[PDB]
C-alpha cells in the first residue's frame, strides 16, 4: 500500500521591502520536518535569472542516503488564509541538497502593490505544505547528534590537553589540533613551545570564544557581542564572527546606530554595516 | 512550472 | 502534521449466488493488515440484516493495542480487475476493537445477480477494499530570523573532519591489521568510552584486532563528524563495530538502516545480528518482521 | 450512507 506524509511550513520574512538581495542572491529559511529528513525553503527575492519575479524552492537539506514529494506554496494573508498558490502536478524526487519549486513564483510588482495585501506590515509571510509518498513495501528512533556536546566536555573539563593559552596572565587549557582545525590564525601559530600568549582579548570573552570554537555555540553572545565580534575577527572565525552581526543588527536603535556603524567598519563587518547605514538613512 | 536550481 | 497509511483487500467468495446464507447470516474474510499492529477483516450479509435485497458489507477492527481513525472505500472488480459500483465514507470513522462500520445497502442481488454486468464471473465475487488510516503528528520546525544578517550554517564536524582526513597534528596511532592509522586521543576519548577506558588505564600505540580497515575508516569518520557517508555499504560490520567501542548513536542509526532492508530472505540472518550486538530496536522489528510473514 | 451493525 502506501504511506503518507503530510506537514506544514510557515515562514516570516520582516521588512521585506527592505531585502537588497539583487538577482541570483537567496534567503534561505530555518529548517523542518513532518516530525527522519530535514527540510527548509529558499527564495530569490529577485529571481534566479525573469527576475521580475521571487523564485522559491523547497530544499531537503538532510536525510538518510530518496524522497518523493508533492509541495505547494502561497502567501498567507492578514487573516491567515491562503493566496497566489503554486503546486506541483504530481510528486518530485528529492535527494540530500536537492530542490524542485517554482522560478516564476509571483511577480514583485503584484506582491508589492499594497492594494493585494500580501505583505501586512511590510511582512512576507510564506507557507508551504509537503506530502510525501511512499509504498510499504521511520521506525527506528535514532539520537541527535551530540558531537558539538562531546567535544564542548574536551574543554570545560581539560581533558588530555596539549598547550597553554595565557590570557592576560590566566592559564586554560587546550587542544592544539582543534584549534588549528578552527582558526586559520591558531593554525598559523603551531605551524611555526607550547605556550601561547594573548593579549588582545579579555577572559570571560575568551571562555565564549573557545566554547564556540569546541562547540559551534555561544551562549551568552548576547552579553558581549560586540566584544565577541572583535575576538572573532582577529582570529578568523568568520562565522561567529557573523552571529555577532545578528546579534548587533537587532539591537540597532537611533542612540547606538553611529556607535554600531564605527564598530562594523573597524572589523570589517560587512552585513553590519549595511544594516547600519540602512537603519542611519531611513532615520535622517 | 516545476524545476530544479540544483 | 499527518500521517495516512493506506492497504487494500480482494475477497473473492466462491459460487457467490451458491451460498445458503439467509437473511441476517453473516460471512467474514480472512484478517489483513497494513510493523502494524491492527488485524482487520471485512464483514458480508449476502441477504443484509434488515435488508433483505441488499449485500450488506462492513470493515470490522478484529484486533488492536487497545483506537482508531479510518476512511474506507468497497467497491467490486470485474473481469478485467476494474472498479465498480464503489461506495466510500465521506470521513474517517472511529474504531474500536470489535466495531465495525460499513454499508446496510451496499448493492442489490437484483443488480449483481444480472450477468448482463458481468459482476459475477465463474459465480465469484471479488470485493475491494481500500482502508486509509489516519493519525495526527505534530509539525516540528526551527525558530526564523528577523534581521537581514544571513548566517552561514554550523561546520564544526565538517572542520575537524579535516583533521582525521588530513591527519594534522595528530598525536597517537591506531593499528589495524597491520596497517597504521593517525589520530588524536582527546577526541577518540571524548567520542568512545571505550578509547577514553583505553587513554586511561607507549599510550599512544592501540592495536585494533576485531575491525576490519575499510569500516574502521567508516568509524572513525563517524568519530570526527558524527556522519558515516557509507553506512549504506557496511551497515552490519558498521553495526559490530559501532558496539565494540560504544558508539551508540552509530549503532542505531545502523539498526535504521537494517531495519529498512528487512525482507522475508534476510530476517534471520539479521535478528541473528541483532541478537548478538544487543540491537533492541533492530530485534524487535526483525521479530515481528519474522511473524508478520509466518 | 455509513452506519455500524452495532
Amino acid at each position: 500500500g502506501s504511506k503518507v506524509v503530510k506537514f506544514s511550513y510557515m515562514w516570516t520574512i520582516n521588512n521585506f521591502s527592505f531585502c537588497r538581495e539583487e538577482m541570483g542572491e537567496v534567503i534561505k529559511s530555518s529548517t523542518f520536518s513532518s516530525g527522519k529528513l530535514k527540510w527548509c525553503l529558499r527564495v530569490n527575492p529577485k529571481g534566479l535569472d525573469s527576475k521580475d519575479y521571487l523564485s522559491l524552492y523547497l530544499l531537503l537539506v538532510s536525510c538518510p542516503k530518496e524522497v518523493r514529494a508533492k509541495f505547494k506554496f502561497s502567501i498567507l494573508n492578514a487573516k491567515g488564509e491562503e493566496t497566489k498558490a503554486m503546486e506541483s502536478q504530481r510528486a518530485y524526487r528529492f535527494v540530500q541538497g536537492k530542490d524542485w519549486g517554482f522560478k516564476k513564483f509571483i511577480r514583485r510588482g503584484f506582491l508589492l502593490d499594497e492594494a493585494n495585501g500580501l505583505l501586512p506590515d511590510d511582512k512576507l509571510t510564506l507557507f508551504c505544505e509537503v506530502s510525501v509518498v511512499q509504498d510499504s513495501v521511520n521506525m527506528v528512533k535514532v539520537p541527535e547528534c551530540r558531537l558539538a556536546d562531546e567535544l564542548g566536555g574536551l574543554w570545560e573539563n581539560s581533558r588530555f590537553t596539549d598547550c597553554c593559552l595565557c590570557v592576560a596572565g590566566q592559564e586554560f587549557q587546550a587542544h592544539k589540533a582543534i584549534l588549528a582545525a578552527r582558526s586559520p590564525v591558531f593554525s598559523a601559530m603551531f605551524e611555526h613551545k607550547n605556550r601561547v600568549e594573548i593579549n588582545d582579548v579579555e577572559p570571560e570573552v575568551f571562555k565564549e570564544m573557545m566554547c564556540f570554537i569546541y562547540t559551534g555555540k555561544a551562549p551568552n553572545l548576547d552579553k558581549m557581542a560586540d566584544d565577541l565580534l572583535a575576538a572573532a575577527d582577529k582570529y578568523a572565525l568568520e562565522r561567529l564572527k557573523v552571529m555577532c552581526e545578528d546579534a548587533l543588527c537587532s539591537n540597532l536603535s537611533v542612540e547606538n546606530a553611529a556607535e554600531i556603524l564605527i564598530l562594523a567598519d573597524l572589523h570589517s563587518a560587512d552585513q553590519l554595516k549595511t544594516q547600519a547605514v540602512d537603519f542611519i538613512n531611513y532615520h535622517a | 512550472e516545476v524545476t530544479s536550481t540544483t
